[PDB]
DNA sequence: AGGTAGTCACAGCTGATTGCGCTG
């Protein structure tokens, strides 16, 4: 009666998998797809009750993607294959956006979440994760979102789980700390499939057996409301608890107040 | 006339048939009904708050020897405070409590006011094992907490929280000219009697603006400790109130890298044993002080160490999510897929955002506006 | 109107009295006869009559006739009664108007949500064989005393104490309770003791910590002002009477309560419990059997050896009523 | 007695229904009552 | 907030000039001489204990601190409106259960009531 | 330890008497042609079963995830708790007292609003360094001479190094407002 | 071989007796 849901997602950006194949070196996106095809297939061949949700979290929206191997991992991988080469293919820059809608992304797998809970017959409770691979740097304007989405994933008991490949995201660790996730930095991207395996494969049941790695230096630096950037030190409201670089004789937040 | 001597009520007569078989749809309409019992907010009442410079008063007298509260006053007292004071720093971020024990027609300043709930709950667990003599003195404690309270700044709400066992106390001078002198200085003072209703608690609770109420039970007394934990509404804006304070990133230490280096906890440093000396920890972005717990006011440079998702966990009061508009289904014309779920629209009822015009189910919505606060279109 | 006060029942509004005085078969008192003859000689508007179950009787059958009104209403939480008699009261007074559905009424929250239990107790073997030895009546005080009942009957009373909870302890067959409050040392009514001594027992009862268990014997069969209490305690009750055991009930629910009835095993009170719960499952509670009790042999209880166990005997056997 | 005390727990403790239960659970908290919680 | 009456209070028989007016009432209204005692005695009591309940809002604890109190021919002579409030239960109660009934009626009477 | 402390700061030499108690009373257009190449490149795409593993790159996975590894190491201060004795233990707990104390006085000081505020903070500079060179230079020595690999000292090195750099910012700020 | 009125236990009520208290 155990069911395990296991939503990836995967960061999409065109412009950072472009640099990387631009430096020529030997990981490219569609390696990174591969692997996590394979881990959703393992995490199917785990268990019947497992369920697998892929979204891919791009600049333009959220898209979700889900001959001697499995029927039903054959279509589930041909239906993956078809949406990301669908996303891609029309992906048109439009616009000099180029940070990923990662919060849009967690949202919306929140939201899968909430639906395939209910659909779960009362004889059953739905164990639900969320795995994150990062490619692309850190938003800081999605700071207020994406707390909300933490603090919405912690309300539900959802984990969340970060695989980050090339820089180090703040808002993941903090994702990974509060939800009671695992944060790890992939040394070596060729060996992404084997990581995926060895760490973020087993439940935290599971996890409660095995040795892992322990947690990384979580960073808890506050975003600023005029600024929107990462601050050590900052002025903040007692009323509307409003984070500020510099002192203000009249808050801006509480003018809304009158 | 009265309401139940007239026609008797016909509950039943709502359901009707028309093609023989309807009362499945009128049991869809009922299911559909069903949900949506809830204002779409968690809270509904104070959306706001300020800093509140809290004093709790405990009565040390012979009356906490008293069993009307299993085992004593005393005991329950403390573990419904214990409770109290983490309700209390959970609901407010950047407020202070202060403890004192008054005994023998003296006043003790058991604990400073501060942030750290953990300081706190120890101070009270220690004075668990106190001893209950003498008779407590309400001008004492009173004076104490003006005392500490009159420096603090205009635009945080100064509040005294008084546990009165005994109905007796002593008062070395007259108390209703501390009274006065408590009014003049803004701070409100709020009683939660044991025994019975003593008139210069309620002359106190009714002049300084505060509430004085008398425990029923150990429910009731949690129920009033409850109800104290609230903060009080604020005003528009006063002025220029704000606060220096920092963010220290958990930076802990690896070996891995060259950089680990271990360093010893001012707040540990205290202690009798032998203090953590971890590898790492929370560090004073102003002074690289290292401490372990948070919220905890730095030692050295005064600076306020608070952790940024507290304050963010009360964001979504100053912005909530506007109500959907509730369309039906026959009258959308347009994708029929919810936005947040993926899943089939079927509902007799769809809904849209005002600002994206995006399609979401029922349960998506709800879950949009009790838990997420934010709406996944509106954020892309 | 109870002969107590008579506080000018002539020319009044309400009138308040009493069964078993509307209906005397001898000599009457003076003032008694004069209040009744006021009394029968105008109609009345809504006669609210208070425990209906027991209205099928021989003397309270009359007491309907005996006095003329126009609406008669009829209250009780124990409809259940042997003798299908209850048939009786649907021309007797009238028809079944309101029957409340005791689990949706406790899922409010405005009753307590008692856990029943149906724990027993095996019969010791000195105890057993006189219980299979004699037929003629004399075996109710066997498994009444069984020592091991009494052990957990105190542990239970013990257990409860210490988490400050209220215990009424029923117990008919008053000569037991003698010896089974006394060992205890704790505040029994026999019954017949006084009105002024059951009073203050039952005032003390409530607004004191020292003291918080009391034991009746079928003096709290009937709707009493009794305080609000928890634990129900209930040792060799009536035969099969349903309306006792729901009126024992009705005096806990006000897991906030709970209620034990205690039994003795392989003796006749395993069927009168079985047979006197159908009206409880009926109104939806589930009677859980406890076979062992926890911390049985944790702490110290009475009758320990066998030696008092076998002399038990010796006093349960010395009634020899004939 | 000292013997006294043990054969008295032996036959009381045990007498109808533990000389097969426990059997069972050698081969093999809601509607828990409070005493059986502790 | 609490009345105490320590004994009934009855009036000084000596000086002759009480008992003179018990002879008038005996020799002339057919008037028992206990009974007029009784009636004063409760008069007075009575008459002091009933200052404490000024006012709808208005809250107090009456006491009486002696066994003749508990016999009716006493109990009788207090006016209507304390009758119905002195319950069979507090009769004869000791000092300990009385405090009891104290504690428990002052605790219910400090919380707030409607108009 | 106030006493222990006052010796290590009036005796040594490090502060005055009359001041210890004072103070206690993105590129051009070759982005989009990369996003127009990576496109191209991901338009005829197939997965793939041996390029997505290797022998050589899960053994290597396995070693760094492995006890002792990079990510997994073992080692991690090991015996810390009795490592480098209380003895000197205790003696490091005082020298981060007399830091945390002197700091405190030099931050209450800051920030300086009156000129007389300004020949304060150039005494408990003067403190600071009197403290560091009685104190800091035998600790080290002593570390070096025990070869402890535990970087103590470096956590004091940092909060001295932090309120020097304040004091020569103000310093720096102060010459310039006069200008 | 089967079934209903006495009968016992335990409680209630009301109707009288009958036995102790009844003033600073
Ligand atoms: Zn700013
Ligand atoms: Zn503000
Ligand atoms: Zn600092
Ligand atoms: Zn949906
Ligand atoms: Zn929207």
């Amino acid at each position: 009666d155990e069911l395990n849901l296991l939503v990836i997602v995967v960061d999409a950006n065109p412009i950072w998998w472009g640099k990387q194949a631009l430096k020529e070196s030997q990981f490219t996106l569609s390696k990174c797809i591969d692997a996590v095809m394979v881990l959703g297939n393992s995490h199917l061949f785990m268990n019947r009750s497992n369920k697998l949700a892929v979204i891919a979290s791009h600049i333009q929206e959220s898209r979700f993607l889900y001959d001697g191997k499995y029927e039903l991992l054959t279509s589930a991988n041909e239906v993956i294959v078809e949406e990301i080469k669908d996303l891609m293919t029309k992906s048109d820059i439009k616009g000099q956006h180029t940070e990923t809608l990662l919060a849009g992304s967690l949202a919306k797998a929140l939201c899968y979440i909430h639906r395939m809970n209910k659909e779960v017959k009362d004889n059953q409770e739905m164990k639900s994760r969320i795995l994150v691979i990062k490619a692309a740097e850190d938003s800081a304007l999605q700071y207020m979102n994406f707390m909300n989405v933490i603090f919405a994933a912690q309300k539900q008991n959802i984990l969340i789980d970060a695989c980050v490949l090339d820089s180090d995201s703040g808002l993941l660790q903090q994702a990974c700390d509060i939800t009671g996730g695992l944060y790890l930095k992939v040394p070596q991207m060729p060996s992404l499939l084997q990581y995926l395996l060895w760490v973020f494969l087993p439940d935290q049941d599971q996890r409660s057996q095995l040795i892992l790695p322990p947690p990384v230096h979580v960073d808890y630096r506050a975003a600023c409301f005029c600024h929107r950037n990462l601050i050590e030190i900052g002025y903040v409201c007692s009323v509307c608890l409003s984070i500020f670089c510099n002192f203000s004789p009249i808050c801006t937040t509480c003018e809304t107040a009158f | 006339t009265k309401r139940w001597e007239g026609g008797y009520e016909r509950t039943w007569e709502i359901l009707k048939e028309d093609e023989s078989g309807s009362l499945k749809a009128t049991i869809e309409d009922i299911l559909f009904k069903a949900k949506r019992k809830r204002v779409f907010e968690h809270h509904g009442q104070v959306r706001l708050g300020m800093m509140r410079h809290l004093y709790v008063v405990v009565d040390g007298s012979r009356t906490m020897e008293d069993q009307d509260l299993k085992p004593n006053r005393l005991t329950c007292t403390l573990k419904l405070l214990e409770y109290f004071v983490e309700e209390y720093f959970d609901q407010n971020p950047i407020s202070q409590i202060g403890i004192i024990v008054t005994k023998s027609k003296r006043a003790e300043k058991l604990t400073e006011l501060s942030g750290n709930p953990r300081k706190h709950i120890t101070s009270l667990k220690k004075a668990v094992d106190m001893t209950c003599h003498g008779e407590p003195s309400l001008y004492n404690s009173l004076s104490i907490a003006m005392q500490t309270l009159k420096h603090m700044p205009g635009h945080t709400s100064r509040e005294v929280l008084i546990i009165f066992s005994s109905l007796t106390t002593c008062d070395p001078s007259n108390i209703y000219d501390l009274i006065k002198t408590l009014k003049a200085a803004k701070i409100r003072v709020s009683v939660i009697g044991l025994s019975a209703e003593v008139r210069v608690c309620t002359v106190l609770a009714r002049e300084t603006g505060g509430t004085y109420h008398v425990i029923l039970d150990e429910s009731h007394y949690k129920e009033l400790l409850t109800h104290h934990v609230s903060p009080p509404p604020a005003s528009s804006s006063s002025e220029c109130s704000l606060i220096r304070m920092g963010f220290p990133q958990h930076t802990i230490a690896s070996l891995s890298d060259q950089d680990a280096k271990p360093s010893f906890s001012m707040a540990h440093l205290d202690g009798n044993t032998e203090p953590g000396l971890t590898l790492g920890g929370y560090f004073c972005p102003q002074c690289r002080a290292k401490y372990c717990e948070l919220p905890v006011e730095c030692k050295i440079c005064g600076l306020t160490l608070v952790s940024a998702p507290h304050l963010a966990r009360s964001y979504h009061h100053l912005f909530p999510l506007d109500a959907f508009q509730e369309i039906p289904l026959e009258e959308y014309n347009g994708e029929r897929f919810c936005y947040g779920c993926q899943g089939e629209l079927k509902d007799q009822h769809v809904y849209v955002c005002a600002v994206c015009q995006n399609v979401f189910c029922v349960d998506c919505d709800v879950f949009v506006h009790d838990s997420l606060h934010c709406c996944p279109g509106c954020i892309h | 109107f109870t002969s107590d006060a008579k506080d000018k029942p002539i020319g009044c509004s309400v009138a308040i009295s009493t069964y078993s005085m509307l209906g005397h078969t001898t000599k009457r008192s003076w003032e008694a006869e004069r209040v009744m003859e006021w009394l029968k000689t105008q109609e009345w508007g809504l006669m609210i009559l208070d425990e209906v179950h027991t209205i099928p009787a021989k003397m309270f059958r009359r007491v309907l006739t005996i006095v003329q009104a126009h609406c008669k209403l009829g209250l009780t939480a124990t409809l259940v009664r042997e003798d299908d008699k209850i048939v009786d009261l649907n021309f007797l007074i009238g028809p079944k108007l309101y029957e409340a559905n005791w689990m949706e009424l406790q899922n409010n929250g405005y009753i307590a949500k008692v856990q029943c239990a149906e724990v027993w107790c095996p019969m010791s073997p000195e105890f057993y064989r006189e219980y299979v030895a004699i037929k003629t009546k004399k075996r109710i005080l066997l498994y009444t005393m069984n020592p091991n009942k009494f052990r957990a009957c105190q542990f239970l009373i013990k257990f409860h104490e210490r988490r400050n909870d209220k215990i009424i302890v029923f117990a008919d067959n008053v000569f037991a309770l003698k010896e089974y409050a006394i060992r205890l040392n704790k505040p029994y009514i026999y019954g017949p003791t006084s009105q002024g001594e059951r009073m203050q027992i039952l005032q003390n009862f409530k607004h004191n910590p020292k003291i918080n268990t009391i034991f009746i014997s079928k003096v709290g069969d009937t709707s009493f002002d009794l305080p609000e209490a928890n634990v129900l305690i209930q040792i060799s009750s009536h035969g099969g009477s349903r309306r006792q055991e729901a009126q024992r009930l009705g005096r806990v629910l006000r897991y906030n309560a709970f209620f034990y009835s205690l039994v003795s095993q392989d003796t006749q009170e395993m069927a009168y419990s079985t047979k006197r719960q159908r009206f409880l499952v009926d109104q939806g509670y589930s009677f859980k059997v406890i076979t062992k009790l926890a911390g049985m042999e944790e702490e110290d209880l009475a009758f320990s050896t066998k030696e008092e166990q076998q002399q038990l005997l010796q006093k349960v056997l010395a009634a020899t009523d004939l | 007695g000292t013997s006294s005390q043990a054969e008295a727990a032996r036959i009381l403790a045990a007498s109808w229904p533990q000389n097969r239960e426990d059997e069972e659970k050698q081969k093999l908290a809601s509607h828990l009552f409070p005493f059986e919680k502790l | 907030r609490a009345v105490i009456m320590f004994g009934v209070p009855y009036v000084y028989t000596q000086s002759r000039i009480l008992k003179a007016r018990l002879e008038y009432l005996r020799d002339q209204f057919q008037i028992r001489e206990n009974d007029f005692l009784t009636f004063d005695a409760m008069r007075h009591a009575a008459q002091c204990v009933g200052r404490a309940i000024r006012g709808k809002t208005d809250y107090g604890l009456m006491v009486f601190a002696d066994k003749r109190f508990a016999r009716g021919d006493k109990r009788g002579k207090l006016p209507r409106w304390i009758q119905e409030h002195l319950t069979d239960a507090n009769l004869n109660l000791t000092v300990d259960e009385g405090v009891q009934v104290a504690k428990y009626f002052l605790r219910q009477m400090a919380q707030p009531f409607h108009r | 330890v106030l006493f222990q402390l006052y010796k290590d700061l009036v005796v040594s030499q490090v502060i005055s008497a009359e001041e210890f108690w004072a103070n206690r009373l993105a590129t051009s257009q070759d982005i989009i042609n990369s996003f127009q190449s990576i496109r191209q490149e991901m338009e005829a795409y197939t997965p793939k079963l041996t390029q997505v593993l290797s022998s050589s790159a899960a053994s290597s996975t396995i070693t760094a995830l492995s006890p002792g590894g990079a990510l997994m190491q073992g080692g991690t201060q090991q015996a810390i708790n009795q490592m480098v004795p209380n003895d000197i233990q205790s003696e490091l707990k005082h020298l981060y007292v007399a830091v945390g104390e002197l700091l405190r006085h030099f931050w209450s000081c800051f920030p300086v609003n009156t000129p007389f505020l300004e020949e304060k903070v150039v005494k408990m500079k003067s403190n600071l360094e009197r403290f560091q060179v009685t104190k800091l230079c035998p600790f080290q020595e002593k570390i070096r001479r025990q070869y402890l690999s535990t970087n103590l000292v470096s956590h004091i090195e940092e909060m001295l190094q932090t309120a020097y750099n304040k004091l020569h910012t103000w310093q720096s700020r102060r010459l310039m407002k006069k200008t």
